[PDB]
């Protein structure tokens, strides 16, 4: 969520996220803990049995075979957390996520219901007045010639500056925002 | 790939894979967060049909 | 304590209309809601009677309910 | 207000109470106390508005229409005594409407009165359910959206003709 | 109940096992969810834009 | 190019008229028009207008209807004739055709 | 935020349901039926912000709007044949055949109580918060259509294509629900199909001619 | 009615 | 009726003598009036129908559609009453005059006696759709989409007006009353069949039929929201007050010459709901939805069952309403977004409780909820239907499916889900367009209270 | 009443308590700022599995991508208390 | 024992062989797609997050697309045999199907009555 | 100067009066059948002249 993804997955990526899912489908299946703890430990030594090879064509088979395996072997019904996407509580609160610009639609009543964290709101806005040029500028300076760029963005490179688009990063509304 | 000529009014429009917006990444912070779509990407002739609320082309466990 | 701030969209306009529509509503249909009620407690309600002989009646005559003859002899 | 000429009910029959048990009834304890709560001072408000509508009482008539002449003894295309005619069975079918209405009311009272010996005791209404269902659909079916004294003249003698016809034989 | 309990003590043993077409269909809502709610709503919906509207 | 005024771009009208009720630009001609089509249209129209609907009476006769249905169903049940006759037009005055 | 909205609409809920419950024609056991379906979508799409809640509550619409279907096809057969939806002309219209309108009512109850070919919508259901879980679909919504052939048994007696096909299909539904049932790991959806199965059961004892013992098993579960 | 939360061990619990 | 005609006639001059920052005020004031004199008509304490003149009369059917035209044209002045603040005053008065003339020309039109005085307002009502179309709509192909919808309608209305002549020439006078009391049946030849289509077609274009309703579509979608509510809440009921005016001189042939055209009406309104479901333009779906509740009306009209007269009577009054609500709620979005696609802003129950509880309540109407008025309508078309023939049962069944699943697409896809956050620009709420809503909703729940005014000649 | 917040303080001493636990973190080597393979002597195995641990003791999910980014238990804790809105 | 994939239910991107027998040149279009993604993303981030806007965000893909779904279709549709029947097809068969379904009901229904066979008890309101 | 300001308020009131009275014209234009219906035809009361304006 807070990395962009890359172009392609490399096989070491690949070869983690075959083992994150299959020991998380083994504690779907096993339910109990030490149950789960031992198979998930024969899983462990599955892999590092597999682990040192070297002709990385017979790995990438090893790989292949192995998923292949995983969706043969995998639960109907695997767990997920809650807030996992396809959870039960996953996109539960974004009808409560409500977007901080509606502030600048409020009444001046409503306004004056808040005056201390209203006030606090122009202060961030001047700031944001302030800084955005300067990282619009970051951002046209750090962009390289070549048609090579990835979705990552850079920092902040000096003193009193802000990293570049850092609003809707920074005033996104809460997980938890009642 | 545009669709064949067949004289169906698709023209130009490129032919995207049929994949719904279930098989998209849950993970990541699509412009259009319910579409799951990026911004200025193509859109999908059925779009609507292969929306979240809409028909799964997901794969399955069997 | 240790409580946050709840950002929640502009609920002014809609109460304000919804207080501007109750308020315009209430002030008309309160007198006459009063008025109803006054007349249906009080004068009115005619009865079932048959027709005299000789005695042609109005056409609010054939009517049942005190307002209903009132606009049907005055407008009718 | 109503009548039980055009509105038939049988005197009800209800045993007399013949507690076996020692409990008491909470029905006719919440009972005695819903009429001496609620009962007295509703009927002390209706004899309050009964005795300020006995000081202004108004009389009301029901208005009744003589026979214009028939659409039969009526000639076609003098749209007068055609107008008169036709406005005239327009008030015989809304009235043969509230009819059946009466009727249908008459036989729904029966049902939910006998309850369990409904395919019984309701034999006379279910009776004259089915002979006025006949006759409405003598006089008034199948004849469309712009029905008419014409129209219903024309299926009248259709169904005589036909009649005559099979009564020949 | 005396069959699910031993049951749930057989998932209690130390044991995996491979899943049968049964449980398979049991778990996964007897396929009725997946199949008709993806072929009655393709069918509708493609009928729908690819005849009606634009035919 | 040919000489074209810039696409204008909508402002918040809520910014210089917080108080702002969808009719007008400036206030008073904005509260004015709200109280005229709140006055005009809910309070003597959906409501007088109401009244005087509900206070039509015998609206196409149905009790008019109504009562000449009891009375022709007591007529008829203590004179013991049918309710309802299968011809509407008495037979004797039609004059059929003789084939 | 909307904890008074929740209690409105569960209210608004209750009040169709006795609507429904208590209605002696069709056409009010019809405003009945729709409020509550409405009332339904509503508090399953309770969290607006789920597109999965969304998608349940737009199925549960469907299934139920299949049920309306039916409801409709049984309503106009009976407005036609006998000039009424009151239930004291049905108990009159009990000695004829009664085949199309108690077909309608049958595919009226499967689409309200969720039986096989039009089930998996309670379980999508289950999606909405648990209050709503409990009195919507556990309690009083799902057993309105076994209600609906409990006010009609007279008719469904007289017909014993109609009980067949009643006995078979409850017990059909009771045997796939409790078959899903058995494999879940979702408290709330393993409680769901048993709510479904029961309601197969139900359904079986329509099936037979026990209506009384139908209601009383509609009360008790 | 609040009562302490527990890390990783039994929770205390009410009489009532 | 000249006590409604003249002062709504007077309603010109003092737009345009009133001042610039009173006309609408003083319009929209007078216009409320305007509605509530032509609500003295409802007094209908006999069979007898309202005759007032030799010119003008009042009946059972001409009655509701009136009262709905002088309450539309104040609500028209309050939604036209925002896109145009930026407008010349001079055709600011401009539009308030043709939206006035509308009103006048169809109010005589619904209280003419005549079928030739009919005709003619008939088109005279056409002509000042096209310049509110033309003039006032914001893309390029509002031009074509007046040109779709003129000659379509054009084309539909010259034989009509040429089995008016024929039927003037061949009876005498053409008086509604004395055709319906003189009426003589036809003797089902080639010349009286193509009559009948003659007299059907300019009705059943302006209704529109399936296969020819395709002018619907672009002119509400490229119309303003006064020419969509003026053309989905009472054009089309003009058409259908042309068929129920002209079908009783018509016996005996219509009960097969009805045959094409009530196939046409059931899989035209099942093809049009598949349609709502797979559009992408809100304006699109709320047309093809009234193209599918029109289609209902013809193949009630067409059966020509009593039951069906009223329920296409009831389907009249509750469609305007309900369209004309939904073109307001689907206006009041696009003039946030200016935009009218269907996907791009989903979010709306956050920022608009109040809207989407008036889009819930307007959806609901659309997808017939009892025991609305629209449901009424519906039910009574669908018994009508179901006694002409039993298979009709399976249509009506594919098209209310459909019609709920296109209605609750609408409130998924425009109320539910995320917030579109990159929307900055969504202000609250006018308290104009809530009055709007308002003023739409209300007459609802009270037709659905009392709905024994709309049910029409038939009972 | 229930679900109390969380803590910074709290965050920390909740992952330190599960790299306590785990057998191949000695405790006396484990800090804040420990390198899951520069000084703590693991490899990628070994950081899913904590990854995993974390997941499980905290009951809600790290992607993937986040989860491979996480790599001393600063980072772990950061990630923690930036996905909760902790702030104190 | 092999998973297959369906329109339905599609293959999945590690089920399928396209991603273990990789190229370069798939390499470089996976780069280059991933440019082209950044550069929208930064596009459509910056007109985001800007401080001066004051109005939504279009999206040229969106008008696109709508364009492509309404006006698109008649200057780009060409008549061939093909459409020319489907379009025959689905214009007419229901038509003549439902035309002949109501009119034996309706014959069979009318002839009934004729010989009166058919029997409406309390058939009143039709 | 309140007569100068707001003339503009009686001209659809005018009207009102207006059509009233062209309703009025053409009811007594069409007055060739008063008491002449054979529904309503009554012999008059002595203190009217006619049954209807
Ligand atoms: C005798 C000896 C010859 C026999 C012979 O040639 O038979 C084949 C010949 C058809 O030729 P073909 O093999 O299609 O030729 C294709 C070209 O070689 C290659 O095609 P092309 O791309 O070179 O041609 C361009 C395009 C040229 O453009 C067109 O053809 C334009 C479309 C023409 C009308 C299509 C009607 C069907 C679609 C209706 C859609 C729904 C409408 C709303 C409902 O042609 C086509 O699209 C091919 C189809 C041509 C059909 C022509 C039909 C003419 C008679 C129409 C009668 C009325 C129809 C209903 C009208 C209803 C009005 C309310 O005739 C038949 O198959 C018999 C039936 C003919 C129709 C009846
Ligand atoms: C919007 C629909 C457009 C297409 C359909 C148009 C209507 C089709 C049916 C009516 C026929 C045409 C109009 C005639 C109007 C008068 C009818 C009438 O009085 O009939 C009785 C009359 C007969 O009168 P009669 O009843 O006195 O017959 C004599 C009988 N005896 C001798 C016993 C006394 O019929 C006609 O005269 C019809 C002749 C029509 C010839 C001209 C047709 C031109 C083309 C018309 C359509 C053009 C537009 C569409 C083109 C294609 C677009 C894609
Ligand atoms: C809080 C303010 C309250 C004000 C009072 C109540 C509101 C106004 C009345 C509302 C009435 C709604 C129903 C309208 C029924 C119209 C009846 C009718 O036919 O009126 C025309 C009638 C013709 O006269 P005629 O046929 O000769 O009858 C004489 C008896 N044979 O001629 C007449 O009846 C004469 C004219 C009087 C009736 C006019 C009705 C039209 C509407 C007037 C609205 C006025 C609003 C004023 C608001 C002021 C605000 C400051
Ligand atoms: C022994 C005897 C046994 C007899 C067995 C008889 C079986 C009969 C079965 C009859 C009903 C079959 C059709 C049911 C269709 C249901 C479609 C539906 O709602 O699918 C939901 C689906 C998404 O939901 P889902 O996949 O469940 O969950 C995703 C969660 N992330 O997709 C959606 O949400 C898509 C949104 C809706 C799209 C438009 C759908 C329009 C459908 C029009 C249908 C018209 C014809 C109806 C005919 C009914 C006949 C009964
Ligand atoms: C006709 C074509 C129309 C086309 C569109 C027109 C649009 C513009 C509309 C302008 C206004 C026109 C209104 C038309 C509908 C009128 C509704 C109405 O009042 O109907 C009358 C009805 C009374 O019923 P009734 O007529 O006798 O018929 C039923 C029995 N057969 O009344 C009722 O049943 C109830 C009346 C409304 C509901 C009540 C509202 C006030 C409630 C106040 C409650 C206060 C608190 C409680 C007080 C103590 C109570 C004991
Ligand atoms: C679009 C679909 C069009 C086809 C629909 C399906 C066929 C309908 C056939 C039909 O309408 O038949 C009615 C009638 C049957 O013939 P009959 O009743 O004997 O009439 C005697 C006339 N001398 O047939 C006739 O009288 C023949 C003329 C029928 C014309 C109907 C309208 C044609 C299309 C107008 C657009
Ligand atoms: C009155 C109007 C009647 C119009 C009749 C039109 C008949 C057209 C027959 C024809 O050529 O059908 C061709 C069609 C598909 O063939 P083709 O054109 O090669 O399409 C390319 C991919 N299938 O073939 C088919 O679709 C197969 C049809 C099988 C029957
Ligand atoms: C439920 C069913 C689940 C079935 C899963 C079955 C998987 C068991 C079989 C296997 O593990 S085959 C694994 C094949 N993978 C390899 O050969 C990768 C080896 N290549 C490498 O570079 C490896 O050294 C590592 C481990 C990826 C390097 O990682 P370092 O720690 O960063």
């Amino acid at each position: 969520a807070f990395c962009a993804p890359p172009a392609y997955l490399t096989h070491q990526q690949k070869v983690l996220r075959l083992y994150k899912r299959a020991l998380r489908h083994l504690e779907s299946w096993c339910i109990h803990r030490d149950k789960y703890r031992y198979f998930a430990c024969l899983m462990r030594a599955r892999f590092e049995e597999h682990k040192n090879e070297k002709d990385m064509m017979r790995a990438t088979q090893l790989l292949r075979e192995a998923e292949e395996e995983f969706w043969q072997n995998q639960h109907p019904q695997p767990y997920i957390f809650p807030d996992s996407p396809g959870g039960t509580s996953f996109e539960r609160y974004e009808c409560y996520k409500v977007p901080e610009w509606c502030l600048d639609y409020w009444h001046p009543s409503e306004k004056a219901m808040y005056p201390d964290y209203f006030s606090k709101r122009e202060q961030w806005k001047k700031l944001r007045m302030e800084s955005w040029d300067r990282e619009v500028k970051q951002l046209q300076e750090e962009t390289s010639p070549d048609g090579i760029m990835t979705e990552a963005l850079p920092p902040a490179r000096r003193e009193g500056d802000l990293p570049p688009l850092w609003w809707h990063i920074v005033t996104r509304p809460r997980e938890r925002p009642t | 790939e545009p669709y064949p000529d067949d004289g169906m009014g698709y023209g130009d429009y490129p032919m995207l894979p049929n994949r719904s917006q279930h098989e998209r990444d849950p993970w990541y912070q699509w412009d259009h967060s319910e579409l799951r779509m990026n911004w200025g990407e193509p859109i999908h002739w059925d779009l609507d049909m292969y929306i979240r609320n809409r028909v799964d082309t997901s794969p399955t466990p069997v | 304590g240790k409580r946050l701030f709840v950002v929640k969209p502009s609920l002014y306009y809609d109460a304000r209309f919804l207080r501007l529509m109750k308020f315009y509503l209430m002030l008309t249909g309160i007198p006459v809601i009063i008025g109803i009620t006054l007349v249906n407690i009080f004068i009115g309600e005619a009865e079932l009677a048959e027709i005299p002989e000789g005695y042609i009646p109005e056409h609010w005559e054939y009517y049942k309910h005190p307002i209903s003859r009132w606009i049907a002899r005055n407008f009718y | 207000s109503w009548d039980k000429d055009v509105y038939p009910e049988p005197p009800s029959r209800t045993p007399a109470p013949s507690p076996q048990t020692s409990l008491p009834n909470p029905i006719t304890y919440l009972t005695k106390a819903y009429d001496l709560v609620v009962d007295w001072p509703v009927t002390l408000v209706r004899e309050f508005i009964e005795r300020q509508h006995a000081k202004n009482r108004t009389y009301y008539y029901h208005r009744q229409y003589r026979r214009v002449p028939d659409i039969t003894e009526c000639k076609e295309g003098d749209v007068l005594c055609i107008y008169e005619a036709e406005m005239q069975w327009r008030r015989d079918f809304k009235v043969d409407q509230e009819i059946m209405n009466i009727i249908q009311e008459r036989l729904k009272a029966c049902q939910q009165r006998e309850g369990e010996n409904y395919q019984q005791n309701c034999a006379k209404e279910l009776e004259q359910f089915t002979k006025v269902t006949k006759a409405y659909q003598d006089r008034y079916l199948d004849l469309g959206a712009y029905y008419s004294a014409r129209k219903c003249l024309a299926k009248q003698k259709q169904r005589m003709l036909e009649e005559r016809k099979a009564a020949r034989q | 109940f005396l069959i699910a309990l031993e049951l749930n003590n057989l998932t209690m043993k130390l044991s995996m096992n491979k899943a049968n077409p049964y449980s398979s269909f049991s778990t996964l809502l007897g396929f009725f969810p997946s199949i008709i709610h993806r072929i009655t709503p393709m069918k509708s919906l493609n009928l729908s834009l690819k005849t009606s509207l634009t035919l | 190019q040919w000489q074209e005024d810039p696409e204008p771009e909508d402002e918040n009208v809520y910014a210089k008229n917080p108080d702002f009720h969808g009719y007008d630009s400036d206030p008073v001609v904005d509260v004015w028009n709200m109280r005229a089509v709140f006055f005009f249209g809910f309070s003597i129209v959906l409501v007088f207008g109401t009244t005087f609907v509900a206070y039509v009476p015998d609206y196409r006769m149905q009790e008019w209807a109504r009562r000449e249905a009891e009375r022709l169903v007591k007529y008829r049940e203590v004179n013991g004739l049918p309710i309802m006759e299968s011809n509407y037009f008495d037979p004797s005055k039609i004059q059929l055709p003789e084939d | 935020p909307n904890i008074n909205r929740f209690i409105k609409y569960l209210t608004l809920f209750l009040i169709t349901m006795l609507i429904l419950t208590s209605a002696n024609n069709m056409f009010q056991l019809f405003i009945g039926w729709e409020g509550v379906g409405i009332m339904s979508f509503l508090l399953i799409g309770w969290w607006y912000g789920r597109t999965d809640a969304n998608t349940a509550a737009l199925q549960a619409i469907l299934y139920n709007r299949i049920g309306d279907i039916g409801f409709i096809l049984a309503m106009v057969w009976f407005s036609l044949n006998m000039n009424s939806w009151e239930l004291q002309q049905i108990m009159f219209s009990n000695n004829n055949d009664n085949l199309i309108p108690l077909m309608g009512l049958l595919i009226a109850a499967t689409g309200k109580s969720a039986q096989f070919g039009l089930h998996p919508w309670l379980p999508s259901a289950m999606e909405g918060p648990t209050p709503v879980s409990a009195l919507l679909h556990s309690s009083t919504m799902v057993v309105a259509g076994i209600f609906l052939l409990v006010r009609f048994h007279p008719l469904t007696t007289n017909n014993n294509f109609i009980l067949t096909t009643m006995l078979c299909l409850g017990a059909l539904t009771t045997l796939f629900t409790a078959i899903c049932a058995l494999t879940q790991n979702d408290i709330k959806k393993i409680i769901a199909f048993s709510t479904s199965s029961q309601l197969g059961l139900m359904m079986v004892t329509l099936g037979m001619n026990q209506p009384h013992l139908a209601f009383l098993h509609i009360c008790t579960h | 009615v609040h009562i302490q939360p527990r890390y990783r061990e039994f929770p205390q619990l009410t009489r009532s | 009726m000249l006590k409604i005609i003249l002062p709504s006639l007077m309603l010109l001059p003092l737009t345009w003598l009133s001042s610039p920052k009173k006309t609408w005020t003083n319009v929209t004031s007078y216009s409320f009036l305007i509605s509530l004199t032509s609500l003295t008509l409802l007094w209908q304490t006999d069979e007898n129908y309202k005759n007032f003149s030799n010119m003008f009369s009042s009946d059972p059917l001409s009655t509701p559609l009136i009262i709905l035209t002088a309450w539309l044209l104040p609500l028209m002045l309050m939604a036209s009453q925002n896109h145009l603040k930026k407008d010349n005053n001079v055709l600011q008065k401009l539009y308030i005059s043709m939206l006035i003339s509308l009103q006048i020309l169809l109010i005589m039109t619904f209280s003419a006696t005549e079928l030739i005085m009919f005709y003619i307002l008939f088109e005279a009502t056409l002509i000042p759709t096209l310049i509110i179309i033309t003039r006032w709509g914001n893309q390029t192909e509002r031009l074509n989409a007046g040109i779709y919808f003129l000659f379509y309608t054009l084309i539909g209305s010259i034989p009509l007006l040429i089995a008016l002549i024929l039927i003037q020439n061949h009876v005498g006078t053409l008086n509604l009353m004395i055709l319906s009391f003189t009426t003589h049946t036809l003797d089902a030849s080639w010349s009286n069949n193509l009559l009948w289509l003659a007299c059907m077609m300019a009705f059943l274009i302006k209704m529109p039929l399936y296969g020819v309703h395709l002018w619907l579509p672009k002119a509400h979608v490229e119309a303003p929201i006064a020419g969509s509510m003026i053309l989905a809440a009472i054009l089309l009921k003009l058409g259908s007050y042309g068929m129920i005016r002209i079908s009783i001189i018509l016996d005996p042939l219509t009960k097969y010459m009805a045959y094409p055209f009530i196939l046409l009406s059931l899989w035209g309104m099942i093809m049009t709901s598949s349609i709502c479901l797979r559009q992408t333009d809100l304006k699109s779906l709320i047309a093809y939805s009234s193209v599918s509740h029109m289609a209902l009306v013809i193949a009630s009209i067409m059966i020509q069952t009593p039951w069906s007269f009223m329920g296409a009577t009831m389907l009249m009054i509750a469609h305007g309403l309900t369209s004309s609500l939904l073109f307001c709620l689907a206006n009041s979005n696009y003039e946030r977004i200016h935009s009218r696609t269907m996907i791009m802003a989903r979010g709306l129950q956050m920022v608009f409780p109040l809207m989407a509880t008036w889009w819930l309540m307007a959806s609901l109407a659309n997808l017939a909820l009892p025991p609305s008025i629209n449901l009424m309508g519906e039910l009574f078309i669908t018994m009508s239907l179901f006694s002409w023939s039993n298979f009709t049962i399976i249509l009506m069944g594919i098209n209310i499916i459909i019609t709920g699943m296109y209605s609750m697409y609408m409130i998924i896809t425009t109320q539910r889900g995320k917030l579109t956050n990159h929307m900055i620009n969504l202000q609250p709420s006018h308290t104009r367009e809530l009055t709007l809503m308002a003023l739409h909703m209300i007459p609802l729940i009270l037709l659905t209270t009392s709905p024994k005014l709309i049910t029409g000649l038939t009972m | 009443s229930d679900a109390p917040p969380l803590t910074l303080d709290g965050i920390k001493d909740r992952v330190l308590y599960v790299l306590k636990l785990y057998d191949k973190i000695d405790p006396e080597k484990l800090s804040v700022n420990s390198h899951f393979m520069k000084d703590l002597g693991l490899d990628s195995l070994d950081q899913v599995e904590i990854i995993m641990a974390m997941e499980d003791e905290f009951g809600f999910e790290i992607p993937d991508i986040d989860a491979e980014k996480l790599m001393c238990p600063q980072e772990i804790v950061d990630y923690i208390a930036d996905k909760k809105d902790v702030y104190e | 024992s092999k998973y297959k994939p369906a329109p339905l239910a599609t293959l999945p991107s590690t089920l399928d062989p396209a991603e273990y027998d990789v190229s370069p040149e798939t390499r470089r279009a996976q780069v280059e797609r991933l440019s082209i993604r950044a550069r929208l993303k930064r596009e459509y981030l910056l007109q985001y997050n800007d401080p001066k806007r004051v109005s939504h965000i279009e999206d040229p893909a969106l008008i696109r697309w709508t364009y492509a779904r309404s006006a698109n279709i008649y200057p780009n549709f060409r008549p061939t045999p093909k459409n020319s029947l489907l379009g025959a097809v689905a214009g007419f068969g229901p038509l003549i199907f439902w035309y002949y379904v109501f009119k034996t009901d309706r014959d069979r229904k009318e002839r009934l009555i004729q010989e009166g066979k058919l029997d409406r008890k309390f058939n009143i309101s039709y | 100067q309140l007569l100068r300001e707001h003339w503009v308020h009686i001209l659809v009131p005018a009207g009102f009066v207006f059509g009233c009275y062209l309703d009025r014209k053409d009811d007594e234009k069409l007055t060739a059948f008063r008491n002449k219906s054979m529904l309503f035809q009554r012999e008059l009361r002595p203190n009217e002249e006619v049954t209807w304006k």
